[PDB]
């Protein structure tokens, strides 16, 4: 997944 | 969540607030808690809880129940140089006629997609929703940005000649517009609905710009290979490594390894996001021959 | 009075509209300059695109073209050949059989390439009447070695797609000639423009979509040199 | 004023060599590209041999090298070609072409019918 | 056809050879007088204040 | 006697050279020493132009100052508005090769041709809607390099079959031919009085010619490569001349020699276009090495620089009242400047 989210 | 554990005890105070050597099993409602354990008090001859001797304290074991029981810093020094070199790149190509092609058009936006989604997430780093759901549409806006810049490059070459000027409205509202179609259906679930399908609505649609680009990344490397072998072969397969190194950034391709990797609360996702915009402005807007030329001519003019 | 000055600027509004108008139309037609000699047969392939100058419009896959021949002009051709700058691609058409007047269509073409105005449009070279060529060097009373001593060491190239039931001594002529031209070609441009060597004939049904594939390759290498890809 | 004065060329026996001598006057000689081109009886104009600014590169119509060599003097402004087994077919006027631009690598039209860079030519001959 | 555009060619470099040439000096002279005596009203070789100027 | 008469234009042509060396008694270098320099001239973009779609070739000035021509290579003829940087008219030709353009004295009418070899004349004040073309001039063998108007009817054209001609436009065809040039005619300048002209091929040469009689009255060489562009002197007794030697070359009709040469060593592009001042002290020459210099024409000293365009300087002219000064360049880009 993306790192932020 | 912790609001959810604090509801669950606050359920069992008001359960004990209504009631209201000794083993009870270690509560249910303590999430990390052993549950095949036992906590201990210790009852008086006197019908008293047995006290600490010279306290108040009362005594009680709960050694069962608890048998169970930097980072920042680069992701924002990353940004901030990344912030520094796009603001200077689209501010350079503003003031400066010679080079407004659509084809720079494309890159102006992506410059402003970086340092605002940098910013979003900077700024992050009802009150606190403007740094929970503002920078979730500024990531998957940026994300979206990186896949219509790309798809811009395809457009240029699998659509053959194209007209570049006849659709360049569509590539604005398909990129800032188009995380509005999920950003606002999630954040109307979430603010309406419900104030795991949790984060699955905004990352999936994240998720597929990502996968499209980097299948749009091997129809590009793959023309241009085709192409410098029909044109020395050695010398020009040297010249395939430059030119595909020099693309990765504007591509976004690192973001691929980790596509499937779920995680909460744990990289190279922050060692390379970091660079990311640094990247792409230091290699389309800083060191392009054209570019060069301009500020060269524009420095000797005035 | 001031009323007069709003109706020319009303005026720019509807010329403004016609220009935007002439914009699409202009971008969409490719100009292409077709070069060449009077026994080079320039006419000749013309007359297949049915669909003092003498300008040849042909559609293919809805793309208009614009092939410009200059004919009626004298041979001094070192001051309008300048007007041909914008154009995206120079067909040059060469006489494939006449051995004497082949090295002269090799400086024509050197004096295109090395141009300041025209080393930025690549060059699309069409070696006509290749049928005649053949049946010229199975008489073997004219050999290329008078004209060039170099052909006698010159193998045929590995990358050699001959058709079906070709005799090998016309893949070396005709190999040979064009090499001759790529020779000057590769030596002098570097990623503005490249020639594009085609073999042709009368009997071809053709010429019109070889011309699309050369000029999309031609377009599309513009966009990819614009970032640094080449 | 530009003019172009030759020199050399006649009557010479059948495998023999003759120099000839391009006077060059109205330029700087060495800004110059220069050029030979020779006319048959009867047939167009062809090419022979250029030079470059310096005098480095050197090319021939490839049917007479080897038995053509040219050369410039840049000191004296004047230009050289020297001939080595002469052919029946060589008979022909040889003119001593300049070109257009000062600082080219392409000289254009130098074989034209009707062009004004070009000597007056000496006839060459060969003959017993 | 040399012959034809002999005669010509020698009889137009005769007449023009013939013309009433004047001193460099005087036909230097003249022009710098004339370049000088209306150059006052001239606005290259003068800036002209924006006033009168009616390209601002 | 073929071999005669070129032992008697040896003997003529270097009489003619013995009786300028004769007149030549000083150079210009040494006589224009005592007068003081302009200097500097602080030149820049007033009113730039923007509209054309491929590359401009010409440019051409009314004798109202105001509106300008421009001819490029797409098919379009734009007349413009200086003052107000408006289009008034745009003309779409037959063909899309045009390399000329020339407004009228009197504003009547408007000439262009190129490449198809015929001088199209456009009316602006025709009374239907659109303009047409007035008069095909058909009949030069090669393309039409510049075509002038002398008066309403009466124009003089260049070509690329190395002849002049004056056409009648009323009939349709070519009342007098200037043969004499052995190479393309590139550029023509006519006299403030319109009673003579000179003309400059690819022959490193001028030639002034009579316009009623039709002989070349005068001959100027000097020039080591082909010639370019020729304006005159606002007095009409001499005129400079731009050419590919990177050098331009002012010369007196009456002295018959080259006075003074615009050399700097810097320089080594071609000169695409001249043109005076109406003082006529600044030489205003257009390069092909993207900008245009301001010439001293007394002293032989860059006076200035005018760096505007990104492409060759193709056209340059300067307004009859002596206001402006224009460029046109191979960007389709017209810089006006004051």
């Amino acid at each position: 997944s993306v790192s932020e989210i | 969540t912790k609001e959810e554990q604090i509801f669950l005890l606050h359920r069992a105070q008001a359960q004990c607030e209504k009631r209201l050597v000794v083993a009870v099993p270690c509560p249910d409602y303590i999430y990390d808690f052993n549950h095949k354990g036992h906590a201990y008090r210790r009852c008086d001859r006197n019908g008293s809880w047995e006290l600490v001797p010279g306290h108040n304290r009362t005594w009680a074991n709960y050694s069962e129940c608890v048998k169970f029981l930097r980072l920042g810093m680069i992701y924002t020094v990353g940004y901030s140089v990344s912030l520094a070199s796009l603001t200077v790149a689209v501010l350079i190509l503003a003031y400066f006629r010679r080079l407004h092609c659509t084809r720079n058009y494309i890159h102006m936006h992506l410059f402003l997609s970086f340092m605002l989604r940098a910013v979003s997430i900077f700024v992050k780093d009802a009150g606190c929703r403007v740094a929970v759901t503002f920078f979730l549409y500024f990531l998957a806006t940026n994300y979206y940005w990186i896949l219509v810049e790309g798809l811009y490059l395809h457009s240029l070459i699998f659509m053959a000649f194209f007209s570049e000027k006849k659709y360049l409205w569509g590539f604005t509202v398909f990129g800032w517009g188009l995380p509005a179609v999920f950003v606002a259906v999630w954040v109307s679930v979430r603010a309406t609905l419900a104030n795991g399908n949790k984060k699955w609505i905004i990352q999936v649609p994240i998720l597929a710009s990502i996968v499209l680009n980097f299948i749009l990344f091997i129809n590009i490397v793959r023309v241009l290979a085709t192409k410098l072998r029909e044109t020395d072969t050695r010398q020009q397969y040297r010249k395939l490594l430059k030119s595909t190194l020099v693309l990765m950034p504007l591509f976004g391709v690192h973001y691929i390894v980790f596509m499937a990797t779920p995680y909460t609360e744990v990289h190279y996702e922050m060692l390379f996001n970091s660079f990311q915009g640094f990247f792409v402005a230091i290699i389309y807007c800083f060191c392009n021959g054209e570019v060069q030329a301009e500020i060269k001519k524009s420095w000797s003019r005035w | 009075q001031r009323n007069e000055e709003k109706a020319q600027r009303e005026a720019n509004k509807k010329i403004e509209k016609q220009l935007q108008k002439d914009k699409q139309v202009y971008r969409a037609t490719h100009r292409l300059l077709l070069l060449g000699a009077d026994n080079s047969g320039k006419s000749t392939i013309v007359k297949q695109m049915r669909i003092g100058i003498f300008e040849t419009k042909f559609q293919v896959d809805k793309v208009n073209f614009h092939m410009f021949d200059v004919g009626g002009q004298r041979d001094e051709r070192r001051k309008w050949i300048q007007c041909f700058n914008d154009v995206t691609a120079i067909i040059f058409v060469v006489d494939s059989s006449d051995y004497n007047r082949l090295q002269e269509a090799l400086n024509l073409f050197k004096s295109i390439w090395n141009n300041r105005w025209l080393r930025t449009i690549s060059v699309i070279l069409f070696l006509n009447k290749q049928d005649l060529l053949a049946e010229k060097v199975l008489a073997g009373k004219s050999k290329i070695e008078d004209y060039f001593p170099e052909f006698a060491r010159y193998t045929t190239p590995e990358d050699a797609t001959p058709e079906p039931g070709e005799d090998p001594r016309v893949t070396r002529a005709k190999y040979f000639i064009r090499d001759e031209f790529l020779r000057i070609s590769t030596a002098s441009g570097d990623g503005r423009h490249y020639c594009y060597p085609h073999f042709t004939c009368a009997v071809d049904t053709e010429n019109a979509r070889r011309i699309f594939n050369d000029c999309r390759d031609i377009i599309q290498r513009m966009h990819l040199r614009q970032y640094e890809l080449l | 004023q530009v003019q172009l004065q030759e020199s050399g060329g006649g009557l010479v026996q059948p495998g023999g060599s003759l120099r000839l001598s391009c006077a060059a006057s109205g330029f700087t000689f060495s800004n110059y590209k220069m050029n030979w081109v020779r006319q048959a009886p009867g047939k167009g104009l062809e090419w022979v041999s250029d030079i470059s600014q310096s005098g480095a590169s050197i090319s021939y119509t490839g049917s007479v090298k080897g038995r053509f060599t040219i050369s410039r003097d840049n000191a004296k402004n004047t230009l050289y070609l020297q001939m080595n087994s002469l052919k029946p077919e060589d008979t022909a006027v040889y003119y001593c072409a300049r070109c257009p631009a000062p600082f080219t690598r392409d000289c254009f039209d130098v074989t034209s019918t009707t062009y004004a860079y070009r000597g007056q030519g000496t006839q060459v001959t060969v003959s017993s | 056809a040399s012959i034809a555009q002999a005669r010509k060619l020698v009889e137009q470099l005769k007449m023009e050879a013939n013309i009433d040439r004047i001193k460099v000096s005087k036909a230097a002279a003249d022009l710098m007088a004339y370049c000088e005596a209306h150059a006052k009203e001239d606005p290259l070789l003068t800036p002209v204040p924006a006033s009168e100027n009616p390209f601002r | 006697e073929l071999d005669q008469l070129r032992q008697e234009a040896e003997q003529l042509k270097n009489q003619i050279r013995d009786a300028r060396k004769a007149c030549a008694d000083a150079t210009l270098s040494q006589i224009t020493n005592n007068i003081d320099p302009v200097g500097r001239i602080q030149m820049r973009t007033r009113r730039t132009l923007r509209g054309h779609l491929a590359k401009i070739y010409a440019m051409h000035w009314g004798t109202d100052s105001r509106l300008l021509v421009s001819a490029s290579q797409d098919g379009k003829l734009i007349i413009w508005d200086s003052y107000t940087t408006n289009k008034v008219h745009a003309i779409p030709l037959r063909s899309s090769w045009v390399m000329t353009c020339a407004y009228a004295p009197s504003g009547n009418y408007v000439a262009c041709g190129g490449l198809d070899n015929i001088c199209s004349i456009y009316n602006l004040k025709t009374r239907e809607g659109n303009v047409r073309v007035s008069r095909e001039l058909a009949g030069h063998t090669g393309y039409l390099s510049c075509c002038r108007f002398l008066d309403d009817n009466q124009i003089v054209t260049s070509s690329g079959d190395t002849t002049c001609a004056l056409w009648d436009i009323e009939t349709g065809q070519q009342t007098t031919t200037f043969t004499g040039h052995t190479g393309d005619v590139m550029s023509l300048s006519l006299a403030p009085d319109t009673r003579l002209f000179v003309s400059g091929a690819c022959d490193a040469s001028a030639k002034l010619w009579d316009v009623r009689e039709g002989m070349c009255r005068q001959t100027f060489t000097g020039h080591e490569s082909d010639i370019n562009a020729i304006c005159f002197f606002p007095n009409g007794n001499a005129f400079a001349t731009g050419s590919d030697d990177a050098t331009c070359r002012l010369f007196d009709l009456r002295a018959d020699q080259e006075l003074m040469t615009y050399s700097h060593d810097n320089i080594i592009c071609g000169i695409t276009s001249v043109s005076f001042s109406k003082s006529g002290r600044l030489l205003l020459a257009g390069y092909d090495d993207f900008n245009c210099n301001v010439w001293d024409a007394l002293k032989a000293d860059r006076a200035g620089v005018l760096a505007g365009h990104d492409n060759r300087v193709s056209c340059l002219g300067v307004t009859d009242d002596g206001m402006a000064v224009a460029t046109g360049s191979w960007d389709s880009f017209l810089k006006i400047w004051n």
